[PDB]
RNA sequence: GCAGUCAAGCGUUCAUAGCGACAUUGCUUUUUGAUUCUUCGAUGUCGGCUCUUCCUAUCAUACCGAAGCAGAAUUCGGUAA
RNA sequence: AGAACUGGCGAUGCGGGAUGAACCGAACGUAGAGUUAAGGUGCCGGAAUACACGCUCAUCAGACACCACAAAAGGUGUUAGUUCAUCUAAGCCGGACGGUGGCCAUGGAAGUCGGAAUCCGCUAAGGAGUGUGUAACAACUCACCGGCCGAAUGAACUA
C-alpha cells in the first residue's frame, strides 16, 4: 500500500568498522575485510553510531520492502563473517567404494578432487574458491571442513563439492552416496 | 469468557492469599505427563498447586497491586513457569513432604516464597539461636 | 554398512522433500505451494515416496 | 461524473385533493451539475418509494459548502457497488480537505481497482471520523503519528527544451 | 580509516513548518509554509506572507526549499504569519543563491535594448583589464 | 482426433505412482458431415516415384524431475523439432 | 437456411474504423474564411512525451465498439474489500494430557482394523539405558521441552 517508512538494524560489534559509499558496502573485522555491491537495492544506510547503523526503505510497496531485511541480513553476516568466521563441516557417505578426497593443485590453483565416487574410474574435480579453505577432521572419520569468511563463498563451495557427486541412473533413495553438509556455524565461539 | 477465564485466575489466587499465611512458590518450570499431580490429592490437605499460562499468571500479579504488596517480591520469580503451594506452616518439612514425590535426573523446585523472604529452605527457627546467642553477638563482642 | 546417522544425513537431501503433482518438481518436505510457474505455484503437492 | 459539487435535493410527491402537503424527502447527491443531480435523486428516489418524477416535484435543490475547507479530515466512506459477477458493500477511509475532494478519490479508486464505473456504485454514507484511532485502516493511520516527515527520494524534473548539456542529477 | 563512515542521502523532508517555493498557478514564484500532511501527494500549504491562500496542494507543483521553522501542525493562517514573522524566512530565503539567481534572471529580463547595449561595452571594459591580468601570474 | 476440472472407484492397504466412473470446460481442422462464397468461354482426379521446406500433440537421440525407481528393464513428466 | 419492424448496402462519393459494400460521423454544384463530428494528438502523422489518483512486471504482459475468439478450474503474486473470532481486564515462542489395550471385535486396537459411545479426571518430566566399549561394567549425551511476546491478531472468503 507504500508504506511511508520501514527500516531494520544492524549491530556493529566491537572492532568492526562498516563503511558505506553509493551502496558499495565495505566491512572490517579481526578476522578479515569483505565489500558487497548493494546497488541493485534502493536503500538509505543511515549510521547512528559505531555500534548501530540504520536502515530504510521510503515509500514503498510490499517486494521493495521485502528487499529490506535481506539487505540486513546480508551486512550481517558480513558482520559475523568477519569476527566469528564460517565453517561448514560435510560428510562422505558411501555404501560400498569408499569415496577418495584431496586438494591437487594446477597452476597455483587449487581443487577439491574426489575419486572413485560409486566406483567411477572419472575424476571429479572443484575450484576451491578464493577466501575459502579446506581442512579434513583428524578425528571424525570421512569428514571435510571448508572455512572463511564469506558464508556466501563457503556455502557456495560446500554446494559445489556436493553436487558434483549426485548419482546418475540410480534410485537416489536406495543409493544414497554422496558429499552432504553435515554441519554449518562459526569458525570461533565453540563447536 | 476468556478475560473472563484471565480473570478467573486473577480471582482465584488473589483469593488464595486470602486463604493462606504462608506460601511456598515452588517452580513449576519443566515437568509434564502423570507422576505428580496424583499424589498432590493427598497432599491437598495443606495446599493449592495451579499450573497455568504464563502471561495470564503475569497479569494476575499486576492486578494485586492494590493491597498486599509483599507479592511484589514473588515477581522476580515469576520467569518461566512457577507453581503454587498455598500454605500453612511447616516451610522446611511439610515442604519437604511436598518436595518429596520422586526426583528426576528434586521435582523440582528452584524457588522458595516464605512471606518476603526466600529460603533454601531449610532454616527458620528450631532452637532461638538467632535470638539470644545472635541478638547479642555484637553486645557479646562488646558490652 | 552407511551408519544410520549417515543414512539419515543422505535422506534430508535424497528422501525427505514433496513432490509437485503436476510438474514433478522436487520440493521442500513441508512445502504448501509449487515454486514454479509453469504449474501455476499449484498446491497440489504429495510427499516424494519412501523406499520399499 | 467529474468535478464533484455536493447539493441537498428536496422533492415530494405532487398534491392531491386528498392529500395536499405530502411528505418532503432529502437526499445529498453528488454529482457535477444540478440536471445530473435531479436525475440521481430520482433514481433513488424510485428505488425507495413508489414515485417517478412524472408523480413527483423537486421543491429545492441547493449545493452544499464545505464547512472547514481547510481543516484536514478522515473520512470514512460506506460504498454498495457492482462487479462483474455480483454486488458488494465496501468501506473505505479517505483523507482530504472536503467530502467533495475525499468522493472524487473514491470514484477513481473505484475505477482503479476494482473496475468499477459511475453508474455501478452508490455512495452510502460518507463522514468525518471523529476520534483518530477509530481510524481502521492503515494506509490512513500511517499519516496520523506524531512529527510525521518523510522525504520525496529520486526527483525527475521536467525538461523545458529537447536537448540539455549537463547530465541531470535526482537529489531533492 | 577507522570509524565506520555512512554518508546519508540529505533530502529536503515533508514537514510541518517546511517552506516550499511553488512553481506553477497563480501562486506560481511565491513561498508557502506545509501546514498538514494530507497523504504521500497531498499537502495543505499556507503563505500568509506572500499572499497564498490556505489550500490543499499537490506536492508535485511546489518544490521543496532548504528552509523550514517552527510551527505546530493545523495551525491555522493567523498564527502561520506570527510564526513565519517570528522566524524570519523571507530573510533566509533573500540570502539564498537560489533566490538572488531568481533575481538575477528577473532583472536581466527587464532590461532594455539600450540597456543591452550598456551591459555589453561594460562587459569589454571588464574584459580588457581581466585579460592583462591572466597574463601576468 | 487431442487436452483438462471434480474425485466415486481401481490400484493387497492407499482417491490422484500409474489410472479414473457419473458429470463438466475446452482445443484441433490430415476424419466425416453440414453450407454453397469463389471457379462450369474451364484451377487437369487416386496412388506412387523424386525433392525441399514447415508444424509438434516427441518414436529415437542430449540433460533432467516422478514411480507401486533395489539392480536390469520400464512407465509418468519437463526443457527440446 | 427462413420470417417481423426500422434503418442501410445495392444506386454513394466524403471524414473515421491501417485495410474493408453494409459499423461510426456525415450524404456531395464551383470556391474563400471560420467551426466541428466520429476518430485522434511519442515518432511514422496534423494535434499536450498535457495535468490528476490508482492499478499492473508477464523466461508467452498489455493496448479500445462492430472485429478479426477463448472456458471450466487453479495461484502464500500484488491490490482493495467482507464475515467470524481474539485483544487495553497484528501477532509472536514453548505447554494438546490421565482414570479406562474403558464397553462390543481382536497379536496391539488406544481418540489412533472395525462396532456403539468418548463419561469422569487434574493442574509439575531420569527410557532396567541411544550408541562407543564389555558376554555383561565405567564415562559423556539426550525424551509429555521453550524464553514466549507486545495495538494489533487468527481464520474463512469476495473481486
Ligand atoms: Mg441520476
Ligand atoms: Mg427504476
Ligand atoms: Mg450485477
Ligand atoms: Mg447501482
Ligand atoms: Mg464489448
Ligand atoms: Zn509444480
Amino acid at each position: 500500500m507504500k508504506y511511508i517508512q520501514t527500516e531494520q538494524q544492524i549491530e556493529v560489534p566491537e572492532g568492526v568498522t562498516v563503511s558505506i559509499k553509493s551502496r558499495i558496502v565495505k566491512v572490517v573485522g579481526p578476522r578479515g575485510t569483505l565489500t558487497k555491491n548493494l546497488k541493485h537495492i534502493d536503500v538509505t544506510f543511515t549510521k547512528v553510531n559505531n555500534q548501530l547503523i540504520k536502515v530504510a526503505v521510503h515509500n514503498g510497496g510490499r517486494k521493495h520492502v521485502a528487499a529490506l531485511r535481506t539487505v540486513k541480513s546480508l551486512v550481517d553476516n558480513m558482520i559475523t563473517g568477519v569476527t566469528k568466521g564460517y565453517k561448514y563441516k560435510m560428510r562422505y557417505v558411501y555404501a560400498h567404494f569408499p569415496i577418495n578426497v584431496n586438494i591437487v593443485e594446477k597452476d597455483g590453483a587449487k581443487f577439491i578432487e574426489v575419486r572413485n565416487f560409486l566406483g567411477d574410474k572419472k575424476i571429479r574435480n572443484v575450484p576451491v574458491r578464493d577466501g575459502v579453505t579446506i581442512e579434513f577432521s583428524t578425528n571424525v572419520k570421512d569428514e571435510i571442513v571448508l572455512s572463511g569468511n564469506s558464508v556466501e563463498d563457503v556455502s557456495q563451495n560446500a554446494a559445489d563439492l556436493q553436487q558434483i557427486c549426485r548419482v546418475r541412473n540410480k534410485d537416489i533413495r536406495k543409493f544414497l552416496d554422496g558429499i552432504y553438509v553435515s554441519h554449518k556455524g562459526f569458525i570461533t565461539e565453540d563447536l | 469468557g476468556i478475560r473472563e477465564k484471565k480473570a478467573e485466575y486473577f480471582a482465584k489466587l488473589r483469593e488464595y492469599l486470602e486463604e493462606y499465611k504462608s506460601l511456598f512458590v515452588v517452580g513449576v518450570d519443566n515437568v509434564s505427563s502423570q507422576q505428580m499431580h496424583e499424589v498432590r490429592k493427598e497432599l491437598r490437605g495443606r495446599a493449592v498447586v495451579l499450573m497455568g499460562k504464563n502471561t495470564m499468571v503475569r497479569r494476575a500479579i499486576r492486578g494485586f497491586l492494590s493491597d498486599l504488596p509483599d507479592f511484589e517480591k514473588l515477581l522476580p520469580f515469576v520467569k518461566g513457569n512457577v507453581g503454587f503451594v498455598f500454605t500453612n506452616e511447616p516451610l522446611t518439612e511439610i515442604k519437604n513432604v511436598i518436595v518429596s514425590n520422586r526426583v528426576a535426573a528434586g521435582l523440582t523446585v528452584v524457588q522458595v516464597y516464605d512471606n518476603g523472604q526466600v529460603f533454601p529452605s531449610s532454616i527458620l527457627d528450631i532452637t532461638d539461636e538467632e535470638l539470644v546467642s545472635h541478638f547479642v553477638s555484637a553486645v557479646s563482642t562488646i558490652a | 554398512i552407511i551408519e544410520p546417522s549417515l543414512k539419515a544425513l543422505a535422506s534430508k537431501y535424497n528422501c525427505d522433500k514433496s513432490v509437485c503433482r503436476k510438474c514433478y518438481a522436487r520440493l521442500p518436505p513441508r512445502a504448501t505451494n509449487c515454486r514454479k510457474r509453469k504449474c501455476g505455484h499449484t498446491n497440489q503437492l504429495r510427499p516424494k515416496k519412501k523406499l520399499k | 461524473m467529474a468535478h464533484f459539487k455536493e447539493y441537498q435535493v428536496i422533492g415530494r410527491r405532487l398534491p392531491t385533493e386528498s392529500v395536499p402537503e405530502p411528505k418532503l424527502f432529502r437526499m445529498r447527491i453528488f454529482a457535477s451539475n444540478e440536471v445530473i443531480a435531479k436525475s440521481r435523486y430520482w433514481y433513488f428516489l424510485q428505488k425507495l418509494h413508489k414515485v417517478k418524477k412524472a408523480s413527483g416535484e423537486i421543491v429545492s435543490i441547493n449545493q452544499i459548502n464545505e464547512a472547514h475547507p481547510t481543516k484536514v479530515k478522515n473520512f470514512g466512506v460506506w460504498v454498495r457497488y457492482d462487479s462483474r459477477s455480483g454486488t458488494h458493500n465496501m468501506y473505505k477511509e479517505i483523507r482530504d480537505v472536503s467530502r467533495v475532494a475525499a468522493v472524487e478519490t473514491l470514484y477513481q479508486d473505484m475505477a482503479a481497482r476494482h473496475r468499477a464505473r459511475f453508474r455501478s456504485i452508490h455512495i452510502l454514507k460518507v463522514a468525518e471520523i471523529e476520534k483518530t484511532a477509530d481510524v481502521k485502516r492503515q494506509y490512513v493511520k500511517q499519516f496520523l503519528t506524531k512529527d510525521l516527515k518523510f522525504p520525496l527520494p529520486h526527483r525527475v524534473q521536467k525538461s523545458t527544451k529537447t536537448f540539455s548539456y549537463k547530465r541531470p542529477s535526482t537529489f531533492y | 580509516s577507522t570509524d565506520s563512515i555512512v554518508k546519508a542521502s540529505n533530502w529536503r523532508l515533508v514537514e510541518v513548518g517546511r517552506v516550499v517555493l511553488i512553481k506553477k498557478g497563480q501562486s506560481a514564484g511565491k513561498l508557502a509554509a506545509i501546514v498538514e500532511i494530507i497523504d504521500q501527494k497531498k499537502v495543505l500549504i499556507d503563505g500568509p506572507k506572500a499572499g497564498v491562500p490556505r489550500q490543499a496542494i499537490n506536492l508535485g507543483q511546489v518544490v521543496l526549499t532548504p528552509l523550514t521553522f517552527a510551527l505546530p501542525r493545523g495551525a491555522r493562517t493567523a498564527t502561520v504569519s506570527k510564526k513565519w514573522a517570528a522566524a524570519a524566512v523571507c530573510e533566509k530565503w533573500a540570502a539564498s543563491s537560489w533566490a538572488k539567481k531568481i533575481a538575477q534572471r528577473e532583472r536581466r529580463a527587464a532590461l532594455t535594448d539600450f540597456e543591452r547595449f550598456q551591459v555589453m561595452v561594460l562587459r569589454k571594459q571588464k574584459r580588457y583589464t581581466v585579460k592583462k591580468a591572466l597574463a601576468k601570474a
